[PDB]
């Protein structure tokens, strides 16, 4: 399950 | 604190530089210093705070999972357990630091829905990370603290933000992950992701091209989870 | 030191775990503790020491280059310079730490060619990283220290190791980068890379399949540089 | 120019 990712 | 002699604006500028240099520990320290100046944070500043700590704790969580996997295989010297414990304690310290900033005094000063929801989502997330490593004792209480923060954020977001708002969408995404991965409630996770996706779809017609891109990007993450869970 | 109460074997075990968890700062601290136990390092232990510090300083160098580029564009408030200086000082401290381990007392105790060449190559590399950020004052002296370490390593490697030995090859590769990037001697860089590549090619017939794979991998890096430089 | 890389 994916949560909001860290920025780019 | 450690950043007490640096100007607020200089801390913010250096956090942006640290992000560009992929120096996330430095970024988080600069943003902690900025929060401790005592002024509320703008939208951009809240994002810098969240990005910094999400990257720091994300690396700690990845390392903890590698070590926890090795330790479990070893249990089927004390060194693997000791080192997993060291990483775990460091991770817990970062989560406690973030939660302390939210409690002193970001949440209580946040009156607009956008800021209050953002900070309550963070509070849910950092309790969720504490829950990932917790074992039985206050594990239940940590889980309830995450749930309570996410629920208050959900209640505000449903009353005050459109269904396509990116923070409302990311809150729902992360609360659905909480239900699936932490609270052992996969049906609640699936229901929340589906309802969130469908209500956002029905509101896309109101958006500009740029807002449409922002909202559909998070909707795709909800869909990706639903595909994995069903 | 900070690791004085931990057993040598436990420090080595934890360095291997830290590598698996991609916790290179921890890895370097464990290996520093192991070196400070005072015993010589095995081949595998030397690799752990080098991998740990190469990754720590590699991240610092990448961040320094991002910040130095921003600073140069700004020069065509004090914050970018201040933050570049902070990263630079941290990088210099890591290089000084490695050089101090080599001087106290890894190099003087290293009698076999494999260990002495390995440590002298490291000494060249860490002076080279100091040279990348040095500006005029002891910049010349830092460059000469790198050159002298690499040259002693080259002299030993040519007398004591076959031309396909991976440490001999990597030493030549890194000394060629020194010539090109630091010493403003691109012709010397090209000559060294070409001669090293050709002498290794002529010795491949002596190798097993596994040694052939090890040597040809580094030869390809020499070829990649020659293609970029010519 | 590439030097010896860090491990994998």
């Amino acid at each position: 399950a994916g949560s909001i990712p860290g920025r780019r | 604190g450690a950043m007490g002699s640096m100007e607020r604006a200089s801390l913010i500028q250096k956090a942006k530089l640290a992000e560009q240099a992929e120096r996330y520990e430095d970024m988080a320290a600069f943003m902690k210093g900025a929060v401790e100046k005592g002024e509320e944070l703008s939208c951009e500043e809240r994002n810098l705070l969240s990005v910094a700590y999400k990257n720091v704790v994300g690396g700690q969580r990845a390392a903890w999972r590698v070590l926890s996997s090795i330790e479990q295989k070893s249990n089927e010297g004390p060194e693997v357990r000791e080192y997993r414990e060291k990483v775990e304690t460091e991770l817990q310290g970062v989560c406690d630091t973030v939660l302390g900033l939210l409690d002193s005094h970001l949440i209580k000063e946040a009156g607009d829905a956008e800021s209050r929801v953002f900070y309550l989502k963070m509070k849910g997330d950092y309790y969720r990370y504490l829950a990932e490593v917790a074992t039985g004792d206050d594990k239940k209480r940590i889980i309830d603290s995450a749930r309570s923060a996410y629920q208050e954020a959900m209640d505000i977001s449903k009353k005050e933000m459109p269904p396509t708002n990116p923070i409302r969408l990311g809150l729902a995404l992360n609360f659905s992950v909480f239900h699936y991965e932490i609270a052992n409630s996969p049906e609640e996770a699936i229901s929340l992701a589906k309802t969130t996706f469908d209500e956002a779809m029905a509101d896309l017609h109101t958006l500009s091209e740029d807002s449409y891109k922002d909202s559909t990007l998070i909707m795709q993450l909800l869909r990706d989870n639903l595909t994995l869970w069903t």
